[PDB]
C-alpha cells in the first residue's frame, strides 16, 4: 500500500531537480554576468584615473 | 506456407517492437551516473506488445543484475551503456526471429 | 587460450576467467583446521579446511586467514588457498592457463617475489602478472583519470592516476580497514553483554556489521539522536536463536574509517588521506581528481560512506570545485572486473612474464618494467 507513498516521493523528487538545476543555471548566468561587468568596471576606472593625471 | 496467420501476425507485431525500441529516452539521474528513464509511452507500448511488463523491463534495462559466485549483484549503467545494450537487444531478437524464420521454412520444405 | 584472474586480496578470494562479467568463484580466504579430539572411528576426516567449508564447519575449526594486511604471512596456508581455487571451485589445470594475480601498494618485495616463484615452480602456470588493485579498478570504472580509494579488508590505499600515468609519491597507504572494524565491533559489543571471543565468532560478528553498520552523514546528531529515541535500534538473530540488539554502534563502527583515533591509531581519516593525496599531487589536475573521486572494494559498501566522503571533502577543498564520488553498486568486484578486461585486452599479451624469462632471470623478473 506504500507504493502510493514511494511514487509520489519520486515525483516531488524529479520536480525538486529540475528546480536545482534551473537555479544552477542562473546562477552560473549571473555569476558570469558580474564578474564581466565588474572586470569592465576596472578596467575604465583605471583608464579614469589614467586621463584624470593626463589632465593634471 | 505451412505457418499459422497468428505467426504471421507475431513476426509484424515483433519488427513492430523493434521499431519502438528506437525512441526510448533516458537522462542521466540528479547527482549521480545512473540512467533513469524520462518517457514511458513508448515503453509501456512496447512492453504491451512484447508480452513483458513495462516496469519490470525498465528496471531490467536500467539495473541488470550479475552472478558473483552464489549471489547477484546490481550492475550499474548510464546513457551511453543501456543505448549500447538496447541495439544489441535489437539487432539479436531479429536475427533471432530470421533464424528460426529460416528453419521453419527448411521444415515446410522438408521430406 | 585464456588467463585466469585471481584477485587474492585480504579475507576473500575472487577467481574467474579473463573475459567474464563477474567472478565464478567469491569464498573467504580462511583455512581451518580442527581443534577437538575426535571419536568417531571411519570418519575418515581431513586435517584441513579451506574457503567455503571451513565456514559450514566453524564451530569445530580454528579459523586463521593467511593474509595479515595485504601481506602474505603463511605461505603454506596460502598454497593451499591457491590448489583449492585452481583445483576445486575453477577445476582448470593451471598449467595451461596465464594468471593474473593483484597486489597493494607498498607491499615488500619478497611477498611479490615468493608469489611468483609458487606460481611458477608449484603450480607451473606459462605466465604470470602481478597487477596494483587501484589500476584494475579504474579500468573497471571506466575513467582514465581519478584518484581511486581501494578499502578492501587487510590495507585502505589511495592511488591518483592521470591521463593513464599515475603519481607514486602521492600514493597512500593505510592498514585500517575492515578487519580493524570487525574488531573494534567485537570490542564495543560488549557494553551490552554480548561477547564474541572466539576466532568463529569473529564471522558472526562480520555478519553483523555487514547487515546492520551504516555510516552517520553527522556523528554528533546522531549520537543525540540516539541517546533520545529508539528509532535507529535494530535487532539480529545469533546462530544459536537469543536475539540481540544493536543500538548506537550500528554508526560507530563505519566511523572508525573517519576517526582513527577510536582504534587508538595515529592517522587521519580517508577522507583527509584522499585530500592530502589530493594536495600531493601537482596544480593543474586537482580539479579532474576532485571531479573523479573513485570508491572499490568491500569496506566503501556501506551505506551513506559516499554521501560522507563527500561532505568532508567539499569541506576541505576550495569553495569553487565540483567534488563528485563515484561509487558503483557493483564496488565490491571492481578489481576483479578490471583484472579481467586488462587480461583480455590483446595489446597486454607482451606484458606477461614468460617461463622462460623467469627460467633465465630468477624472481627478480617480477620489479622490472612489469612493475
Ligand atoms: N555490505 C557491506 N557493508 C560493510 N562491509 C562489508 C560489506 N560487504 C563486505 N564488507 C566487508 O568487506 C571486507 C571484504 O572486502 P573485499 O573487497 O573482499 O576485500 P578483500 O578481497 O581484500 O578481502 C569484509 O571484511 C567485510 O567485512
Amino acid at each position: 500500500s506504500l507504493q502510493k507513498k514511494l511514487k509520489g516521493t519520486e515525483d516531488e523528487l524529479d520536480k525538486y531537480s529540475e528546480a536545482l538545476k534551473d537555479a544552477q543555471e542562473k546562477l552560473e548566468l549571473a555569476e558570469k554576468k558580474a564578474t564581466d561587468a565588474e572586470a569592465d568596471v576596472a578596467s575604465l576606472n583605471r583608464r579614469i584615473q589614467l586621463v584624470e593625471e593626463e589632465l593634471d | 506456407l505451412g505457418f499459422t496467420s497468428e505467426e504471421k501476425n507475431s513476426m509484424y507485431k515483433l519488427t513492430g517492437a523493434i521499431m519502438h525500441f528506437g525512441n526510448m529516452k533516458f537522462k542521466l539521474k540528479q547527482r549521480e551516473e545512473q540512467a533513469e528513464p524520462d518517457g514511458t509511452e513508448e515503453a509501456d507500448k512496447s512492453a504491451y506488445l512484447m508480452g513483458l511488463n513495462s516496469a519490470d523491463l525498465l528496471k531490467g534495462l536500467c539495473h541488470p543484475r550479475v552472478k558473483v559466485g552464489n549471489e547477484y549483484v546490481t550492475k550499474g549503467q548510464n546513457v551511453q551503456q543501456v543505448i549500447y545494450a538496447t541495439g544489441a537487444l535489437a539487432k539479436a531478437v531479429y536475427e533471432r526471429m530470421f533464424n528460426w524464420m529460416v528453419t521453419r521454412i527448411n521444415a515446410t520444405l522438408e521430406t | 587460450t585464456t588467463a585466469l584472474v585471481c584477485d587474492n586480496g585480504s579475507g576473500l578470494v575472487k577467481a574467474g576467467f579473463a573475459g567474464d562479467d563477474a567472478p565464478r568463484a567469491v569464498f573467504p580466504s580462511i583455512v581451518g583446521r580442527p581443534r577437538h579430539q575426535g571419536v568417531m572411528v571411519g570418519m575418515g576426516q581431513k586435517d584441513s579446511y579451506v574457503g567455503d567449508e571451513a565456514q559450514s564447519k566453524r564451530g569445530i575449526l580454528t579459523l586463521k586467514y593467511p593474509i595479515e594486511h595485504g601481506i602474505i604471512t603463511n605461505w603454506d596456508d596460502m598454497e593451499k588457498i591457491w590448489h583449492h581455487t585452481f583445483y576445486n571451485e575453477l577445476r582448470v589445470a593451471p598449467e595451461e592457463h596465464p594468471t593474473l594475480l593483484t597486489e597493494a601498494p607498498l607491499n615488500p618485495k619478497a611477498n611479490r617475489e615468493k608469489m611468483t616463484q609458487i606460481m611458477f615452480e608449484t603450480f607451473n602456470v606459462p605466465a604470470m602478472y602481478v597487477a596494483i588493485q587501484a589500476v584494475l579498478s579504474l579500468y573497471a570504472s571506466g575513467r582514465t583519470t581519478g584518484i581511486v580509494l581501494d578499502s578492501g579488508d587487510g590495507v585502505t590505499h589511495n592511488v591518483p592516476i592521470y591521463e593513464g600515468y599515475a603519481l607514486p609519491h602521492a600514493i597512500m597507504r593505510l592498514d585500517l580497514a575492515g578487519r580493524d572494524l570487525t574488531d573494534y565491533l567485537m570490542k564495543i559489543l560488549t557494553e551490552r553483554g554480548y561477547s564474541f571471543v572466539t576466532t568463529a565468532e569473529r564471522e558472526i560478528v562480520r555478519d553483523i556489521k555487514e547487515k546492520l553498520c551504516y555510516v552517520a552523514l553527522d556523528f554528533e546528531n546522531e549520537m543525540a539522536t540516539a541517546a533520545s529515541s529508539s528509532s535507529l535500534e535494530k535487532s539480529y538473530e545469533l546462530p544459536d536463536g537469543q536475539v540481540i540488539t544493536i543500538g548506537n554502534e550500528r554508526f560507530r563502527c563505519p566511523e572508525t574509517l573517519f576517526q582513527p583515533s577510536f582504534i587508538g591509531m595515529e592517522s587521519a581519516g580517508i577522507h583527509e588521506t584522499t585530500y592530502n593525496s589530493i594536495m600531493k599531487c601537482d596544480i593543474d589536475i586537482r580539479k579532474d581528481l576532485y571531479a573523479n573521486n573513485v570508491l572499490s572494494g568491500g569496506t566503501t559498501m556501506y551505506p551513506g560512506i559516499a554521501d560522507r566522503m563527500q561532505k568532508e571533502i567539499t569541506a576541505l577543498a576550495p569553495s569553487t570545485m565540483k567534488i563528485k564520488i563515484i561509487a558503483p553498486p557493483e564496488r565490491k568486484y571492481s578489481v576483479w572486473i578490471g583484472g579481467s578486461i586488462l587480461a583480455s585486452l590483446s595489446t597486454f599479451q607482451q606484458m606477461w612474464i614468460s617461463k622462460q624469462e623467469y627460467d633465465e632471470a630468477g624472481p627478480s623478473i617480477v620489479h622490472r618494467k612489469c612493475f
